[PDB]
RNA sequence: UUAAUUGGAUUCAACGCCGGGAACCUCACCGGGGGCGACGGCAGGAUGAAGGCCAGGCUGAAGGUCUUGCCGGACGCGCCGAGAGGAGGUGCAUGGCCGCCGUCAGCUCGUACCGUGAGGCGUCCACUUAAGUGUGGUAACGAGCGAGACCCGCGCCCCCAGUUGCCAGUCCCUCCCGCUCGGGAGGAGGCACUCUGGGGGGACUGCCGGCGAUAAGCCGGAGGAAGGGGCGGGCGACGGUAGGUCAGUAUGCCCCGAAACCCCCGGGCUACACGCGCGCUACAAUGGGCGGGACAAUGGGACCCGACCUCGAAAGGGGAAGGGAAUCCCCUAAACCCGCCCUCAGUUCGGAUCGCGGGCUGCAACUCGCCCGCGUGAAGCUGGAAUCCCUAGUACCCGCGUGUCAUCAUCGCGC
C-alpha cells in the first residue's frame, strides 16, 4: 500500500496556503523549507512531506 | 614520556558522550596531547526467555538487551592536566577506570 | 568483570525497590535513586509523605539505615526523602493511592471517577485506569475507564506512558488495579507544529 | 591503487600496481587454487579485461572472513574494482556490467536471523 | 619459488618420500598399533601413514611459525559419528604429533620457543624451499603459467 | 538435624533471590532469578526490547 | 505394573510442554527414621535443664531410643485458645502473566437525526489499500484506541576517531631460498584500507510514459547501492475463550497442627505386551576409507579460560605463561575438493545390543551418567491410507557457539 497517511496530506495544505510562494517544484528545495517551517525529527517524514507538497506546487499551476 | 589511559564504560550513550567531551575540553584548556576517544566495540548482552509463566500454549520467546558502550582516551603526561580529572562530576550510570603504562 | 558488576548493582538496585516498597507502602513511595561515593552510598527516596518516612524523630529512617547495611550489605547508606513535585503524574502512586482507598471499602465507581478526575486536573493528558477482580460478585470482571489522548502501542506508548501496578486486598480477594498516565510534555511522532 | 570488496561476510582487500602481471590471492598465486569453480570466479574479470591488462599490472588481494566461494568472490569484486580504477575507461566498465551487474555493484545480500518454533533450522521453518 | 607456489598435496609427497631417508624419523613401537586420531574410526591404511604426518607437521610449522601440539591436535582433529547421535567434531590425539615433533627437534628442522610452540630453523626452510623449487620446475614444463 | 546438608552442585544449590524456587535460575553473569522472576525486574535492570 | 512410578496439559491452541537436564538436593510419590508445634491461659518451675554427653544395645546411623550417670547453670513437660508452615484442595474464588480468535480491521464515543422502543446512522455505497488505508457521493458532522507513524539491526555515501587492523606505502635491519630478476618471514616503520562506533547524508511515486474521475490510487521505465510499508525485527486494541497457571511469587474459602509443619536414609519419579506425539540415525555408490588443502560467525571465560611444556594409544594425569577482556584462551572448523585403496553386496553401510579393561564428575552412578580401546554388532535394502513446512539468502544440507550445565543434547536460543 504506497497510500499517503492522512496527517501528511493534512500538514501539506498549510504550507501551500500560508507560503505558496516559497515552494517550487524543486523536490530539495520544498524539502529545506518543510525541514526550517516546521520541527519534524523524521527524515523519512520530511521526504514524504516534501514529496506530496511538491505534488501540491505541480497541480496548483496545472489548474 | 608516561602515558595515562582512561576507559570508559556506560549503558547511556550521551552521558559517556559528556564525559568524553569534558575531558576533551579539559585537554586543549591544558594544553596537553590528548589522543581522541576511540569507541572500542559495544557489549551487547543479551538474554532469551520463554515467556509463559506456565507451559500451556505456542512457545513463544523474549529477547531482552543491554547494549554496554565504551571509549578510550589516552592522555600525556602533565600532573595539572590529569589533577583536572578528579574533579570531574561522573554520573551514576558511568564507570571510568584510569591506568597509568609508561 | 565489568558486565558481572553493573547489573549486579542493579540487582541490588531493584531488590532495595521491592523490600522498600514492601515497607513503605504507606508512605506513599514513588522511587528510588542510588549514587555512590568514596564517603559511601546515598539513597535518594521519592515518597508521597516524607513525613511518614522520618516517622517520629527520626526512628524509622534509622532503623532503615541498618538494614539497608545489614541485608544488603549497603556501606555507609546515606538515606534522604523527597516529594514528588506531582503524584498525579506518577503512574505508581496514584496506583497505589487508588488501591488502597478501595481497601477502605470506596465503591470503585466513586474513588476511580475522583481520581481520574483528580489526574487531568493536575494537568494530565491521557490516564486509563483498568480493575480486575471481584468487584460486584463472586465472577470477576475487568473494568477500565480512560479519558483524553493515550498512545497505547508502539515505541512512543513504551517511552511516554507511565504504567503503575498494585493490589488492593479484601475481605473476598484481591483487586488488581493497573493505571497508565500520558504525561502533558511530551510530544507524539505526528505532531507537527508549523511557524 | 587500493580497492575494497565485500561479500557476504567475506572482506577482499586488493592493491594494484605496475607489474609483470603476478596475481596473488592472499600471497598465494592465482593458478594453484584448487577449489577450481572458485578458480574460475576469481579468473572471470581479467578475462574480459584482456591479456594487456593482466600482463601490465601485478596484484596482490587478502581476504578474511566468510566461506572460500564468499572469498573468491569478493577477490572477484576487488580485482574488478582496481582494473576499472587502474585503467580508468568505461568501455570495459560497461564489458563487466554486461557481463555481470554485481561486477561493480555487489550483492548486499545478508543472512535473516533465526526465529524461534525450532529456530535451530532458520528464520521460517517450524515443528510439524 | 617457496611452498607458497606449489599445491599442498604434492608437496606433503615429495617431503615425505624425502624425509623417509632421514634416520632420525623413525615410527615409535607403538605407531602400527594406534590410529591417528579419537574420531578416526578405521586404522591408518598404509604403512607410509607416519611419513605424511611429519611432512604435514613441518609444513605447518612453515606457516603457523610458533604453534603447540593442541593447535595441531585442533588441526589434525576431525569429525566423529556419534552412533545415532549426530556427528561432531573433535580434537586429533596429542603423543602422535608428540613423537613427530620431538623427532623433527632431534632431526633439528625445528626449534622450541618456550610458551609459544616450535618454530621452522632455517635449514629446514632451505629444505622445503630446495623442494617447492624443483617441484615448479617440474611443473612449469608441465604447466607453462607458472614461469608468470 | 535440622540443618539442611550443604549442596555447592545441583539444584538444590541455587535457589531464586526473589521467589526462592528451586527450578529455572538464570546464571549469565550473577543474576539469581527465577525465569518468572526475571520479566518483572528486567525493565528495573535496564533491559530493554529491540 | 508398582508400596510409588507425584500432578497439570487433550485437535487447531497438550505430548524435547510446565520439568529450562531428577544419583541426594529438585520432591509434591512410597517406605522408614528423627525434631518440633510462635505467643497467651491451666499446671509446673529452680529442688535444676529444655539440650548435649561417654561404654554399649537397639538404631542403615543419628544421647534419636534406652542401661548408666554427668553436665549444662538456666525457666520450660503436658492440656486449651491460637499458631508458623503447607508443592494440601478449589484457575468455574482471584490478581498477574501467557496462548488462541488475531499484527486480524476491529472496537468505540460527543452532538445531530430516524423508530413508541429494542435500536439505526456516522461505521454505508463505487474504486483503491496490508489496513474503519484514502479518493467522490452519502443524514450526518467530528474525535479516540487500533492500522500507520514510532523504535532496533542490515543494506550505500560522507564526517570524525585510531596501540582493532597494515610485506597499503614507508628510510632501515635480520633470516630463507632464488632461475640472482625476485619473492616470503620477523622486526623497525604509518595510519592508508578494512574493522572499530558517535554524527550526518542516501529513496521521496523523486522523475518519464501509460492506466485510473484528471482525484485517491495502480502499472511499466529510467536514474540509482537501495523502490515503492527497501529488507528483517520489536510494539497485539476493546473483549471473548469460567482457554493454562493459586505447582514461581501475590491472594479468597476449606483443611492440615506432633500432622498435609520441619529435618535425615533409601527407593521411585527411568519401571513396560503395548498404541500415540516430536525428533535422532540410517535403510549405501552422489558409497566407505587413508593422506593433504584452503577455508567463518555468534558468544563465553577467575574455583574459570587455560595457551605453552611434559607423560600416556585415547579417554586423561602433572607443571604452566597470559588472560576480570578489541590485546590471552575456548579458536580450529564441518559440509568442499584433490591423490590413492575397497568396489553394488543387509554387505563395508548399519549399528541397536551385550563382555572385559581404562579414564572423568560428584561423598555416592546397580537401580541410574559420560568418554575411551578391543570383541559382538541386529533390525534396517525406500515406507499404504493421510497429513506437515516453506517462496530468497529463504528451503534443504553442514557443522559451530550458548542456556540449563561438576557430568549428563538427539533438547531450546543463536551463529
Amino acid at each position: 500500500g504506497k497510500i499517503r497517511q492522512g496527517f501528511i496530506k493534512r500538514v501539506a495544505r498549510e504550507l501551500v496556503n500560508k507560503y505558496p510562494n516559497e515552494f517550487t517544484t524543486d523536490f530539495e528545495h520544498n524539502k529545506k523549507k518543510v525541514q526550517e517551517l516546521t520541527n519534524v525529527t523524521s527524515k523519512k517524514i520530511r521526504n514524504r512531506i516534501a514529496g506530496y507538497v511538491t505534488k501540491l506546487v505541480r497541480m496548483k499551476m496545472e489548474g | 614520556m608516561q602515558k595515562a589511559r582512561i576507559k570508559i564504560a556506560s549503558t547511556n550513550v550521551r552521558s559517556l558522550d559528556e564525559v568524553a567531551n569534558q575531558i576533551k575540553q579539559i585537554a586543549e584548556r591544558t594544553g596537553v596531547r590528548m589522543s581522541g576517544p576511540i569507541p572500542l566495540p559495544t557489549k551487547r548482552i543479551r538474554i532469551t526467555t520463554r515467556k509463559s509463566p506456565d507451559g500451556e500454549g505456542s512457545a513463544t520467546f523474549d529477547r531482552w538487551e543491554l547494549r554496554v558502550h565504551k571509549r578510550l582516551i589516552d592522555i600525556e603526561a602533565d600532573e595539572r592536566a590529569m589533577r583536572q580529572i578528579m574533579r570531574i562530576r561522573v554520573p551514576e550510570d558511568v564507570t571510568i577506570e584510569i591506568e597509568l603504562i609508561s | 568483570a565489568i558486565e558481572r558488576y553493573f547489573i549486579r548493582e542493579a540487582v541490588r538496585e531493584m531488590l532495595i525497590d521491592e523490600f522498600l516498597e514492601k515497607e513503605l507502602r504507606r508512605a506513599g513511595y514513588g522511587g528510588l535513586d542510588i549514587k555512590k561515593t568514596p564517603l559511601g552510598t546515598k539513597v535518594i527516596i521519592f515518597a508521597a509523605n516524607p513525613g511518614y518516612v522520618i516517622g517520629r524523630g527520626g526512628r524509622r529512617i534509622r532503623e532503615l539505615t541498618r538494614i539497608l547495611e545489614k541485608q544488603f550489605g549497603l556501606e555507609n547508606p546515606q538515606i534522604e526523602v523527597e516529594e514528588i513535585k506531582n503524584p498525579y503524574l506518577n503512574a505508581k502512586v496514584q496506583a497505589v493511592r487508588l488501591a488502597q482507598a478501595l481497601e477502605r471499602g470506596i465503591h470503585f465507581r466513586r474513588a476511580a471517577y475522583a481520581a481520574l478526575r483528580a489526574i487531568m486536573n493536575n494537568g494530565a493528558r491521557g490516564v486509563e485506569i483498568r480493575l480486575s477482580g471481584k468487584l460486584t460478585g463472586e465472577r470477576a470482571k475487568s473494568i477500565r475507564f480512560y479519558q483524553g489522548y493515550l498512545a497505547k502501542v508502539g515505541n512512543p506508548a513504551e517511552t511516554l506512558v507511565s504504567k503503575g501496578y498494585a493490589q488492593a486486598l479484601l475481605k473476598l480477594g484481591v483487586i488488581g488495579v493497573k493505571v497508565a498516565i500520558m504525561p502533558p510534555g511530551a510530544r507524539l511522532p505526528d505532531e507537527i507544529e508549523i511557524i | 591503487i587500493q580497492t575494497t570488496g565485500k561479500r557476504k561476510t567475506a572482506i577482499a582487500r586488493a592493491v594494484i600496481r605496475e607489474g609483470k602481471g603476478r596475481v596473488r590471492i592472499n600471497g598465494k598465486p592465482v593458478e594453484i587454487i584448487e577449489p577450481e569453480i572458485a578458480r574460475f570466479t576469481i579468473l572471470e574479470p581479467l578475462i574480459l579485461a584482456g591479456e594487456e591488462i593482466w600482463n601490465s599490472v601485478d596484484i596482490d588481494v587478502k581476504v578474511e572472513g566468510g566461506g572460500f566461494m564468499g572469498q573468491a568472490e569478493a577477490a572477484r569484486m576487488a580485482i574488478a574494482r582496481a582494473l576499472v580504477e587502474w585503467t580508468g575507461d568505461m568501455s570495459l566498465k560497461e564489458k563487466f556490467m554486461k557481463y555481470d551487474r554485481t561486477m561493480l555493484v555487489g550483492d548486499p545480500r545478508r543472512t535473516e536471523p533465526h526465529k524461534p518454533n525450532r529456530s535451530t533450522k532458520g528464520p521460517r521453518a517450524k515443528r510439524q | 619459488a617457496t611452498v607458497y607456489d606449489v599445491p599442498g598435496d604434492l608437496l606433503v609427497e615429495r617431503v615425505a618420500q624425502r624425509l623417509k631417508e632421514i634416520p632420525e624419523i623413525k615410527p615409535p613401537e607403538w605407531a602400527p598399533f594406534v590410529k591417528t586420531g579419537r574420531h578416526k574410526e578405521r586404522l591408518p591404511e598404509q604403512e607410509d601413514w607416519w611419513y605424511y604426518r611429519v611432512a604435514s607437521i613441518l609444513r605447518r610449522v612453515y606457516l603457523d611459525g610458533p604453534v603447540g601440539i593442541e593447535r595441531l591436535r585442533t588441526y589434525y582433529g576431525g569429525r566423529k559419528n556419534r552412533g545415532h547421535a549426530p556427528e561432531k567434531f573433535y580434537k586429533a590425539g596429542g603423543s602422535i604429533i608428540r613423537k613427530a615433533l620431538q623427532q623433527l627437534e632431534a632431526a633439528g628442522f625445528v626449534e622450541k620457543v618456550p610458551g609459544k610452540g616450535r618454530v621452522i630453523t632455517p635449514k629446514g626452510r632451505s629444505f622445503l624451499d630446495k623442494i617447492a623449487t624443483e617441484l615448479k620446475k617440474e611443473l612449469e614444463e608441465i604447466i607453462p603459467e607458472l614461469k608468470k | 538435624y535440622n540443618k539442611r546438608k550443604p549442596r555447592k552442585f545441583g539444584k538444590g544449590a541455587r535457589r531464586c533471590i526473589r521467589c526462592g524456587q528451586y527450578g529455572p535460575i538464570i546464571r549469565i553473569q550473577g543474576l539469581m532469578l527465577c525465569r518468572h522472576c526475571f520479566r518483572e525486574v528486567a525493565p528495573k535492570l535496564g533491559f530493554r526490547k529491540y
